[PDB]
């Protein structure tokens, strides 16, 4: 990108959508990439996410008040390129540069999903998927996460 | 004649034309013991003969110093001695031989 | 397997330099103990010299042996010229170190380290 | 165990030993070695002092940041004793003088103060109490020092039944009043090294068996007082009535009590360390009594 | 372009030689040196009467740290950890969680003032002017532990020094 | 980092106007003092050729007549736009090096005078926000500015891979860094070239044939600070 | 363009020609010659050529690199020869600089350059002290920056930042003692590298 | 004058490392997994060597994280696993090597979003 | 600035200088410690058009070193000989 | 919001307080526990909600460049206020 701005107007602001206790939404950060919509439809097999409205006012969400509770739901945090979808449990606790990454294995089921345990100063901070094509690809279940 | 070269430890030379002729002649003599094709011989003979020609064409020391572009005439004499000493060492080293050994494959690769 | 030597061209040559270093250290200990007013005996000092040589007794590379001798001669020079002080000489003996547990159970009780 | 006192680390300066010790009499000869060994392994040390803070400075480098905490106290003020011990897991009493003063006599220092500390510590719920008495303590001694030690030892045992009582012989070391005493000048003495006594106290805190027991800390060898004093002079290449009476008391043999060996400590000969103590005052070793 | 600092031939005429002889025997240059120290004796000294007088400082002076508030009293710090990331000495330690009202706020904010190099990089990095180096420089202590600041200490410094800190920031923010 | 506060250049002018008188007073104490000259004249003589081979720089070269100053021969920033003379010694001893240093202070005042008069307007850090952070006002209004501020203060700017040896005429002599970049935002290697390092290595050579008190003068004439020597 | 450093083609051309000049004269030792985009000439040589190459550059009339600016080492663990020896030379006659680089490992000596530059004496001691590179025929090789009896060569990439031991004063033995390092606050490792490529011009082949 | 040295390269005795941090450490040689939070792959190019994690504990004074492991922050980079293995062997560290994981090539088709008769047809855009 | 006339004469004579013209103590000649606010200028890249970053990207113009030889006619010097320095006409000799 | 535990130790705005059996509170004997008395969570709750006549409002925290980065806040939801993510000020639409 460029190193400066020439935008001189006010910015759009969007209202937030509650979709459950795992995924916090700050939809003003959404860049309308539709990754979450495609993931929910194709990988999770849940068609509850979409876009409503048109043009600059197009909004990602559920239209109605609905919780997106899927055993694979937490993966939309990973794939959302921006801070629009974030882990509610992880909220505010750490910054990525200070975390130590420990590559390990999930034991919440028998799939053996490959994971990264993020730690800081001797404390486990969060769990992330570790890519393994023959096991979990780049996803983990909510229980693992 | 000048009272000082301006450089501590570098004495004024009374007879610099004769001193330079002796040294440049000695240099070409040592170079004859180097193989004909060696680049050191070809380049050193070339620059030595250029310098020797100026010394044979300029009786005035101040005007010769301007032609040689090497500082005080005493500095030029010192450089002539460094070359002669270098030339003798080159005979023992024989740098014109082929590369002694190739480096490992990624020896000079940066970044890694 | 063709390398540039440091000093010794083979292990027999190197072992000669090792033994000469040991003799130099052996004779220096009485002067070290006196000069630095050490509270260890000369026997303790020579035992330490023997201990330090014997932890390297397994090396078979003459270049590695050479470097241990080069370093061993540097340490001797530091001691003989009194560049070291008392604290440096006494560091070989680890007097303030509480004994570290060796057997499995003792390690198991105190922490997680092997 | 409360989570803050679970041991962590490798036993070093920044480690957590799990010990929270109040050390009374920490500004004296024995205290510095005891505080040092506690601080070496990352213990929390509370140092109640009567002296000037200037006189406590040598203790400051002995612990990592925050591990040595200083307080004021009076031997006669039980509230100042309560503040010092209320948060501790072990209390160590090293209070003593080798002479009497206008304000404190042997009864105050060896009976009343130890009794006050033991009682306040018991009320405060301290788990471990370590009291230093004397090997030659005896109500029948010509020394009033040793008479008071016997009374105090009895009073501490009654007050805090689980106290660990340590009875050392004369202690030799750099700051002792033993080898230094002779060097500044019929009876058998068995002197014990300062560092061995410290190691004995430290192991007494860790050992769960040490609770409720009385120990005798003696060196490995017995000597004639004459042999000893001549040996001190040879190595060095050269007071009150009560003090002389203690030097002239033969060191009791007490086989029924456990010793340094029972706490994992190997006694150190006087011949190895005499040089260390006496080099500053500046050889055939003194014959022993088998 | 160059100049010679010491390339001169003394004049060897009799008047010049006698001038040098007079200087040698009558010590004239040494007497001239005494004139210079004498002239200073009668000069007003440059000493100021500390602590009744103070050395001049500017609004940019980098002194003791402090955490600041908004006019409402809300903390400015939002636990972005940019200060902690930029700190050349790793003197800052931060922990954070959602506050009971959901706000993004720190639960630990320590500055080891004996690791700190008083470089001011933290106050440059802060996006909300939360951490500053204040104007105080008279805070020496009798113990090491007193110089290991936690969040409480730093907030109190902010409440203690805000009147001056706000005025200094006003004087210099147009340069930032 | 920041622009000059308003009023600063006036105060530098006021300072510079009087400084050379302070130099004159220092010269009145030392320059012609026979005792000072007895402590420095013909002390620690180094030949021009020895100076170069032992790695000397700055006044340790110029005291011996060598005509070398990086601000003249390898200029950096705007040193090619100011006028000044390079003091040169003739005896290579402590006294001539002392005279070189005193004269360099005078030439610094001469440069400072030109800097004050020729100070241009404009910005003071490169107008490239992937290297230099944006102004705080921009950081608080523009999205690009905030992102770049955030990244410059956390990751830092990446430097293209490569190695450079860069040197300046520092007050103590040639000061340089051999800086190696592996492409990332942290330097891979940073070797610091401190002029005092080579100068102190020459103390044994320079002290030959002198007395114990002359060692004090010779260490002083090299201008040794151990922060740069030991690093 | 105000924010971009201007190029200097003249210097780049001059240094490239001199690089070829040095390579033609000493083919026995020269392995690589390169000139940076900011015009610094680097000569990469077999380690056997240290004395002849440096001597040539010092004494040759078209070189006259009389001043050794710096001599240092770089540790690159992924190379079989992990140590890169770097000589930075300055020629006052031609107002130019050159860099000569060679390599070695933990057990292979390099020849001392003290005969060519007296300045090299302490630089080689520092390299020995900080990297463990042994210099043959050095007049007085020994540590220079580290403490007496210090074990290890701290500037190696696998030497820990805080080392293995630390010092304190112990009252029981009445001296400073050394013990294994324990840190009240561990140094906090940061992972700062962006996962996005910054400089396509330096991309390595796959 | 070269000499012949057939022995394995072993520098443990001249590196200055204390014994406990050679024999009891386990080096891990691996290519770091992509950070799942980002799509950039530039931090998965090189081989990394790191050591086994050891105890961290809370400092009693401040609660900071304390350590006694001198290798806690030691990370080495290598062009190839072979270079990393070579480095580990000469230093005497026991090590584990994990094969590089590369994403398998995928078959992408934008046209498949609108399939006449297959389940790849998307219900929204 | 408050020395009596006799003292000023004494110290001027002893130093051989007119010290009152160049006092080493500062008075009212220095700048006020409160200044009007600045209004700093912006750099050349502060433009709304004809300002694409790829036209002013210094880092991306950096190239790897040019390799003139890898182990994979007249003589030259590294640069022209340095020209002799001229004596200062300001003050050639101290 | 300073309150004291049963032991009498002040609880900080982060909720910290040594529990009954914690030896670590011995550090406060003869000294004091540094607690800041101005709990930000309480003080920001004192500020009134600001009524605005628009769906979207911006906040910079006041003082222009002396505040925080300017953010725009959506006020569509009628069951809650719009809260600034930086300073905690609240807004509601008429
Ligand atoms: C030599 C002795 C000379 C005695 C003359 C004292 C005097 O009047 O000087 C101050 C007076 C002011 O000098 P200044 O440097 O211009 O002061 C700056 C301001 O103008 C000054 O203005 P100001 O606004 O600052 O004035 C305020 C100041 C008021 O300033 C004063 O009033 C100074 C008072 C000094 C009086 C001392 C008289 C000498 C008594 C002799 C005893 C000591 C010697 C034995 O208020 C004070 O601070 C007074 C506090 C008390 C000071 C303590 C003095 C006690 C000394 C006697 C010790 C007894 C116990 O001097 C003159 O006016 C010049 C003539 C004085 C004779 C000078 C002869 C110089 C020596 C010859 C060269 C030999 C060098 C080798
Ligand atoms: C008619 C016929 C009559 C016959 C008689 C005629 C005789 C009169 C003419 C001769 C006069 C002789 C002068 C006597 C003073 C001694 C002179 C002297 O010795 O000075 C020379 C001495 C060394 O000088 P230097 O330059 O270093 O080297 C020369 C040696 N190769 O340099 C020195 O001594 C330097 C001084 C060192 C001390 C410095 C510290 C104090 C200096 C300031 C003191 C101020 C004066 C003190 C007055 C005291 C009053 C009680
Ligand atoms: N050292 C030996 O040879 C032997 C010692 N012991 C016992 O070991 C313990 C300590 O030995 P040592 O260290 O030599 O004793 P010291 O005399 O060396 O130090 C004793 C400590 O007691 C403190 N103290 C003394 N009187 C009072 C008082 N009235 N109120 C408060 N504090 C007081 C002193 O504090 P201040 O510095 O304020 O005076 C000092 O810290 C004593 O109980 C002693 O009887 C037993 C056998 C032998
Ligand atoms: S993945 Fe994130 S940025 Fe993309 S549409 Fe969903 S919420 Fe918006
Ligand atoms: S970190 Fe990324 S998603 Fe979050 S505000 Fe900045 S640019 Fe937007
Ligand atoms: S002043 Fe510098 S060293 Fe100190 S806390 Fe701020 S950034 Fe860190
Ligand atoms: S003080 Fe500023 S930079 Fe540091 S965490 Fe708080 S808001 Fe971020
Ligand atoms: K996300
Ligand atoms: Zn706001």
């Amino acid at each position: 990108g460029s190193d400066r701005s020439r935008f001189l107007e006010g910015k759009r602001a969007v209202e937030d959508k509650n979709i459950g206790p795992l995924v916090k939404t700050i939809m003003t950060r959404c860049i309308q990439c539709t990754r979450c919509i495609r993931f929910a439809s194709e990988i999770a097999g849940v068609d509850d996410l979409g876009t409503t409205g048109r043009g600059n006012d197009m909004q990602v969400g559920t239209y109605i008040e609905k919780m997106f509770m899927s055993e694979l739901s937490g993966n939309i945090i990973d794939i959302c390129p921006v801070g629009a979808l974030t882990s509610k449990p992880y909220a505010f606790t750490a910054r990525p540069w200070e975390t130590r990454k420990t590559e390990s294995i999930d034991v919440m089921d028998a799939v053996g999903s490959n994971i990264v345990v993020s730690t800081r100063t001797g404390e486990v901070m969060r769990i992330l998927p570790r890519m393994h094509e023959d096991i979990n690809e780049e996803w983990i279940s909510d229980k693992t996460r | 004649l000048k009272k000082t070269t301006g450089l501590v430890g570098l004495a004024v030379c009374e007879t610099p034309h004769e001193r330079l002729k002796i040294l440049y002649t000695k240099i070409l003599d040592v170079l004859g013991h180097i193989p004909k094709n060696a680049a050191y011989r070809k380049y050193t003979e070339q620059i030595t003969n250029e310098k020797l020609s100026m010394v044979k064409a300029e009786p005035d020391v101040k005007k010769l110093e301007e032609r040689l572009q090497g500082g005080q005439i005493e500095e030029v004499i010192l450089q002539a001695e460094n070359e002669l000493s270098l030339a003798r060492k080159m005979i023992q080293w024989k740098p014109w031989e082929p590369l002694v050994e190739e480096p490992p494959a990624s020896q000079w690769k940066w970044p890694i | 397997t063709s390398v540039k030597p440091i000093f010794s061209r083979d292990m027999n040559e190197a072992k000669r330099r090792v033994r000469e270093l040991y003799r130099a250290w052996y004779r220096e200990v009485p002067n070290t103990v006196h000069l630095f007013q050490l509270d260890i005996s000369v026997k303790q000092g020579r035992d330490k010299v023997r201990e330090m040589f014997k932890k390297n007794a397994h090396i078979t590379d003459p270049r590695v042996v050479d470097l241990l001798v080069i370093k061993g001669k540097m340490e001797l020079e530091e001691t003989i010229k009194v560049w070291k002080q008392r604290t440096h000489v006494m560091r070989f003996f680890h007097e303030t170190e509480a004994p570290r547990p060796k057997d499995f159970l003792s390690k198991f009780y105190v922490g997680h380290d092997p | 165990l409360h989570h803050a006192v679970i041991p962590h680390g490798k036993g070093g300066r920044s480690s957590v030993s799990g010990i929270v010790a109040t050390v009374f009499g920490a500004t004296g000869f024995l205290g510095r070695y005891v505080v040092n060994h506690l601080g070496r392994m990352g213990s929390q040390v509370i140092v109640p002092h009567r002296c000037e803070p200037y006189d406590t400075m040598h203790l400051r480098p002995m612990g990592d940041l925050g591990q040595i905490i200083f307080m004021d106290w009076n031997g006669r003020d039980k509230d100042s004793i309560r503040r010092a011990v209320e948060h501790s897991s072990v209390v160590i009493n090293l209070v003593g003088r080798e002479w009497e003063t206008q304000n404190f006599d042997f009864e105050d220092v060896f009976v009343k103060i130890p009794q006050a500390i033991a009682q306040v510590s018991k009320e405060a719920g301290v788990e471990k109490f370590i009291h230093i008495s004397h090997l030659n303590a005896d109500i029948k001694s010509s020394s009033k020092y040793l008479r008071s030690k016997a009374v105090g030892e009895k009073e501490v045992r009654e007050t805090f039944p689980e106290a660990t009582i340590i009875k050392p012989a004369e202690i030799f070391g750099r700051e002792d009043r033993f080898l230094n005493y002779f060097a500044n000048i019929k009876t058998v003495k068995q002197p014990v090294y300062i560092v061995d006594v410290t190691k004995g106290i430290i192991n007494a805190i860790k050992d769960p068996d040490a609770r409720g027991k009385t120990f005798a800390f003696v060196g490995p060898s017995r000597y004639l007082l004459f042999d000893l004093v001549q040996y001190v002079f040879a190595v060095a290449h050269r007071t009150t009535r009560d003090k002389v009476e203690r030097i002239h008391t033969t060191d009791k043999i007490l086989p029924h009590l456990p010793g340094l060996e029972d706490l994992g400590v190997e006694a150190t000969p006087l011949e190895l360390k005499a040089i260390e103590v006496l080099r500053r005052h500046r050889v055939q070793p003194a014959k022993t009594i088998p | 372009t160059y100049k010679y600092v010491n390339l001169r031939e003394p004049s060897m005429d009799m008047k010049s030689v006698t001038d040098r002889a007079a200087q040698t025997l009558l010590w004239t240059e040494l007497i001239r040196g005494l004139g210079m120290t004498l002239s200073y004796l009668f000069r007003e000294p440059a000493t100021i009467n500390y602590p009744f007088e103070k050395g001049p400082l500017s609004p940019r002076f980098r002194g003791e740290h402090a955490l600041r508030r908004y006019p409402s009293g809300e903390e400015r710090c939002i636990a972005c950890k940019l200060c902690e990331a930029v700190c050349p000495a790793q003197a800052i330690t931060i922990e954070a969680e959602p506050r009971a009202d959901g706000s993004r706020r720190t639960t630990r904010y320590d500055i080891d003032m004996t690791k700190c190099i008083y470089c001011g990089f933290c106050q440059e990095a802060c996006p909300v002017d939360a951490i500053v180096e204040g104007p105080n420089f008279e805070f020496s202590t009798e113990t090491h532990e007193e110089l290991l600041y936690n969040k409480e200490k730093l907030l109190n410094n902010g409440d203690k020094w805000e009147a001056e800190i706000a005025a200094n920031i006003q004087a210099d923010y147009l340069y930032r | 980092h920041q622009d000059l506060p308003l009023g600063l250049m006036d105060d530098i002018y006021e300072f510079s106007k009087n400084f050379s008188l302070r130099i004159d007073e220092l010269e009145e104490m030392l320059t012609n003092n026979r005792i000072w000259r007895n402590r420095t004249v013909d002390i620690g003589i180094v030949t021009a050729e020895d100076a170069l081979n032992y790695g000397f720089s700055g006044v340790m070269l110029r005291g011996s007549g060598i005509q070398w100053d990086l601000r003249k021969t390898q200029p950096y920033d705007v040193y090619d736009q100011v006028e000044f003379d390079v003091p040169i010694g003739s005896r290579g001893d402590c006294y001539d090096r002392y005279l070189c240093r005193v004269e360099e202070m005078r030439q610094s005042i001469r440069i400072i005078s030109q800097c004050l008069n020729k100070m241009p307007p404009g910005e003071i850090k490169v107008d490239d926000a992937k290297v230099s952070p944006p102004k705080r006002a921009e950081m608080k209004t523009s999205m690009e500015s905030l992102i770049h501020h955030f990244k410059l203060y956390t990751e830092g700017y990446q430097v293209p891979p490569g190695a450079t040896y860069t040197a300046i005429e520092a007050p103590k002599g040639e000061f340089g860094v051999y800086l190696v970049s592996d492409g990332s935002s942290r330097p891979y290697r940073c070797k610091i070239k401190a002029p005092g390092f080579a100068h102190l290595a020459g103390l044994d050579k320079m002290s030959k044939g002198h007395m114990l008190a002359d060692v004090v003068a010779i260490i002083g004439t090299q201008d040794i600070v151990f922060g740069e020597v030991d690093r | 363009r105000p924010t971009v450093r201007p190029r200097n083609d003249v210097a780049h051309k001059q240094l490239s020609a001199f690089g070829e000049y040095v390579a033609e004269i000493l083919p026995k030792y020269v392995q690589q010659v390169q000139v940076s985009c900011f015009n610094e000439l680097e000569i990469c040589i077999h380690p056997d050529g240290v004395i002849p190459v440096l001597t040539f550059l010092r004494d040759h009339s078209n070189a006259q690199f009389k001043s050794l600016a710096d001599l240092t080492a770089v540790d690159i663990p992924t190379r079989q020869n992990r140590f890169e020896i770097v000589y930075n030379l300055l020629s006052l006659r031609f107002n130019s600089r050159i860099r000569v680089k060679t390599y070695t490992d933990e057990l292979t000596p390099i020849e001392s350059s003290v005969p060519v530059y007296k300045a090299a004496n302490w630089y080689e001691r520092e390299i020995w002290d900080m990297f463990g590179v042994f210099f043959a025929n050095h007049p007085d090789l020994r540590r220079i920056l580290t403490d007496y009896g210090f074990e290890g060569h701290p500037f190696r990439k696998d030497f820990p930042l805080s080392g293995y031991v630390e010092l304190r004063y112990d009252d029981e033995v009445k001296r400073v003692v050394a013990e294994p390092v324990e840190l009240a606050q561990e140094f906090r490792k940061f992972d700062l590298n962006s996962p996005w490529e910054a400089f396509p011009a330096y991309r390595q082949p796959p | 004058q070269l000499i012949t040295v057939d022995e394995k390269l072993d520098i443990t005795t001249i590196t200055g490392v204390p014994e406990e941090h050679i024999k009891t450490r386990k080096a891990r040689i691996f290519v770091p997994a992509r950070n799942n939070m980002q799509s950039g792959v530039n931090n998965t190019k090189k081989w990394k060597m790191e050591f086994d994690t050891r105890e961290r504990w809370e400092n009693p004074l401040m609660g900071w994280a304390s350590t006694a492991d001198p290798l806690s922050n030691l990370v080495l980079t290598f062009s190839t696993k072979e270079d990393a293995v070579a480095f580990a062997e000469k230093n005497g560290w026991s090590y584990d090597v994990e094969e590089r994981k590369v994403p398998k090539p995928k078959s992408k088709s934008y046209g498949a979003n609108f399939s006449w008769n297959k389940r790849t047809r998307v219900s929204t855009k | 600035a408050s020395a009596t006339r006799f003292i000023q004469w004494l110290r001027n004579w002893a130093s051989g200088r007119d010290l009152q013209a160049k006092l080493q103590l500062r008075y009212q000649e220095i700048s006020k410690r409160t200044q009007p606010p600045p209004k700093l200028p912006v750099g050349p890249s502060h433009k709304l058009s004809n300002n694409y970053y790829c036209t002013r990207d210094g880092r991306r113009e950096a190239m790897p070193p040019s390799i003139v030889m890898s182990s994979q006619k007249k003589a030259v010097s590294p640069a022209p000989p340095i020209k002799r320095w001229e004596l200062s006409q300001d003050e050639p000799y101290l | 919001g300073v309150r004291t535990s049963p032991t009498g130790e002040k609880v900080t705005h982060t909720g910290q307080v040594y529990d009954d059996g914690d030896y670590r509170k011995v550090r406060f004997v003869g000294r004091q526990k540094e607690v800041n008395e101005n709990f930000a969570i309480d003080l920001i709750a004192e500020q009134p909600v600001s009524q605005v006549g628009s769906r979207v409002i911006s906040c910079d925290g006041g003082g222009g460049a002396l505040g925080h980065p300017r953010v725009y806040i959506n006020l569509d939801k009628e069951t809650k206020t719009g809260t600034c993510g930086y300073c905690g000020l609240q807004f509601r639409q008429q």
